[PDB]
Parts: C-alpha cells; structure tokens; sequence
C-alpha cells in the first residue's frame, strides 16, 4: 500500500486535491504496469466538502443546500478516471458519510450516480459475533444480474437472501410465542438460515497476529458451492457452530468432526 | 411542516409503534392458547333476557360494537354461557392481534414518511436561508 494523506488542518485546496494525488499514484499501477489497483478514498464526503470550501473562497454562488455550483463536475472529473481501461483497472472503495441521514442530500445523491455497489458494515451483525460484519440484506451491487454473474451465481445469492429474509420474519415469533408452532418447514428455514448466517462469517489473514487463527481467502467457486449445498440441504445434519469462522465448506465438515 | 412539529410527531409515533407491536405479540400468545382450549369447549358446548358477551379491553377492532349493534336446565345454562365465553376470547385475542399488527405497520410507514419529509424540509430551509443571504449581499 502507498498512503496519501490530506489531514483536516490542511486548507480547502489541499483536502480538495489529495484524492486526485492518490488517484495519480493508482493510475500508474494500471497505465504503466497494467495491474488491477485498488483505490481507497476515505471519506468521499470530505472530498465534496473540500470542493465547496474552495468554491466559496473563489466567490462563486453556492447552489442548492450550499454546495458548489460545480458539484457534479467536480465529482465526475474525478470518479471517471476510475475504471477498467484496456491496460488494467482501478477499483475504488469509497467511505461515504451521509449528511443529516439525508440520502437525497445533494452530496450523497450526486455520489450514488457513480457507485456500482455498497458494502454496509453493521454493528448489529457484529453483535452476532459475525465478522466480517457486512449486512447480507442491506449491502448491494449493480452487477448482481444473471446476465452478468450468471444464473447459478445469481440464484444462489437470491437464495441466501430470501432465506435470510424469511428467518428475519420468524425472528419476531420465536421470541414471543416461543420457537415451536414451527413447521417441519419453518424449522428448516431457520436451521439453514442460522447455518448460513455463520457460513457468511470468516477469518481474515489480516487478523492472524491477533485471532490466533488462520486467515481464509475463499474462492468464488467455493463460495457459490458452499451456500449452494446448505440451501440444498446437504449439511442439515451438521451443527451451527461447525460453520462459524471457517473458509470453504470442507472446513465446515472437518470442524464438525472435531466437534464430535 | 416544522422540523419541530415533525420531530414531535415522530416522537409519539415511535412509541405508539413500540407499544403497539408489544400488544400484538401478547395477543397472539393469548390467542394461541385460546384457539386450543377452544377445541374441546366447542365439542362440549355443541354437546350442551338479552345476554351480550365480550370483554373490558378495547383495541380489538369491532368485537364490542358488533355484539352491541330444574337441575338439567340450570346445568345447560352454565354450559351455554361458558361456550359463548370460550368463543369470545378467541375472537377477541385474534382481533386484537390483527388490529395491533396493522396499527404497528401503519405507524412504521408513517415513521418512514415523516422522516423523509423531515429531510426534505431540513434541506430546503438551509438552501432557502442561504439564497436569502446571497440575495441581500449581491444587491449591495
């Protein structure tokens, strides 16, 4: 990683440009060495704000909500340099701050014009111990189209979510009226869902110096199969905790063994 | 549409939704038990002065408004009162459950709308207040 910094004490113009500087660097590992670089802009809102400060200083009339008249171009001239050219591609993970919790606020609204996916980190999920604490129902992607990820991928994914959704429904019932008017059917959606929720968690190699556990980098193929089978009913006999913090389904099997 | 009022309304609806979701679950529990004990009761009652039967608690749709709108006999008199009574609470707990499901879902929807109305208003006040400052400044 190369780190580029635009600290909060820097004047508008500096916090304004540092995301371009970082961009410059990344474009090299693509236009000069044709790799697949990763660009991280933390956070995309302070980019926009820096834009407004600069704008105001140049005495230009603000537009709706006080932002810059050039909000959309200031953003476009930067966002657009982030793509897959014939030489390689830059992929950007942008930390978003939504003002006033207003998703139609000009800053945020403009920004979504460019996003192809959202990764929603959730404190609630974390509380399940589940990590990464990504929310499987709130996180989204433009490319989750069978015409793009292929029917299999697309169906598994849509399978995982529905089950996760259904279980969500039952969640209310379980706690109140108690876990049993539950059908041979309603008891399976839960079981699997709970297995799934866990199978969606995973050990990171970045946290090895700490979790005393080995990181896993599951492959896409392994991912779709994994969930495919749980949906399928291939491991309904396996127990929940067999799936907590593992990589490929094979590990779910072996953990079960060590868990008698 | 005042950020003050909007907030005042959200405040009272978030509580309503909470108390209303609670009342639903309590009812569905009372209902579940009532639905079952009703199985035998019917067989028993079917086996067996204007008297109107309902309850003391409202918030169960139209349960009340609807009704409002020698040894052998003595015995069969208690059996018939019992039967009606056992049918009544089953109807009542299932209607309170239903009524409180709706109420709670309406509340949440109202919540979602007021919130979105709040943000639109919040953005327009700032924009509005700022254009006003600019107009005055430019005229000089």
């Amino acid at each position: 990683v190369a780190l580029v910094y635009g600290q909060m004490n820097e004047p508008p113009g500096a916090r304004a440009r540092v995301a371009l500087t970082g961009l410059t660097v990344a474009e090299y590992f693509r236009d000069q060495e044709g790799q697949d670089v990763l660009l991280f802009i933390d956070n995309i809102f302070r980019f926009t704000q820096a834009g407004s400060e600069v704008s105001a200083l140049l005495g230009r009339i603000p537009s709706a909500v006080g932002y810059q008249p050039t909000l959309a171009t200031d953003m476009g001239t930067m966002q657009e340099r982030i793509t897959t050219t014939k030489k390689g591609s830059i992929t950007s993970v942008q930390a978003i701050y939504v003002p006033a919790d207003d998703l139609t606020d000009p800053a945020p609204a403009t920004t979504f014009a460019h996003l192809d996916a959202t990764t929603v980190l959730s404190r609630a999920i974390a509380e399940l111990g589940i990590y990464p604490a990504v929310d499987p129902l709130d996180s989204t992607s433009r490319i989750m189209d069978p015409n793009i990820v292929g029917s299999e991928h697309y169906d598994v994914a849509r399978g995982v979510q529905k089950i996760l959704q259904d279980y969500k429904s039952l969640q209310d019932i379980i706690a109140i009226l108690g876990m049993d008017e539950l059908s041979e059917e309603d008891k399976l959606t839960v079981s699997r869902a709970r297995k799934i929720q866990r199978f969606l968690s995973q050990p990171f190699q970045v946290a090895e110096v700490f979790t005393g556990h080995l990181g896993k980098l599951v492959p896409l193929k392994e991912t779709i199969k994994g969930f495919q089978q749980i949906l399928a009913g291939e491991y309904d006999h396996l127990p929940e905790q067999a799936f907590y913090m593992v990589g490929p389904i094979e590990e779910a099997v072996a953990k079960a063994d060590k868990l008698a | 549409a005042t950020l003050k009022d909007i907030t005042r309304r959200l405040k009272s609806i978030k509580n309503i939704q909470k108390i209303t979701k609670s009342m639903k679950m309590v009812a569905a529990a009372k209902y579940a038990r009532a639905e079952r004990e009703l199985k035998p009761a019917r067989v028993y009652g079917v086996g067996s002065l204007i008297i109107g039967v309902s309850s003391d608690r409202g918030l169960c749709g139209a349960i009340h408004s609807s009704v409002a709108k020698r040894n052998y006999q003595e015995y069969s008199l208690a059996n018939i009162i019992y039967y009606s009574l056992k049918e009544s609470t089953t109807s009542e707990q299932s209607a309170r459950m239903t009524a409180m499901d709706n109420a709670s879902k309406n509340a949440s929807e109202m919540i979602d709308k007021l919130t979105l109305t709040f943000n639109r208003t919040r953005q327009a006040v700032i924009t509005k207040e700022l254009i006003e400052i600019i107009s005055g400044a430019a005229a000089l």
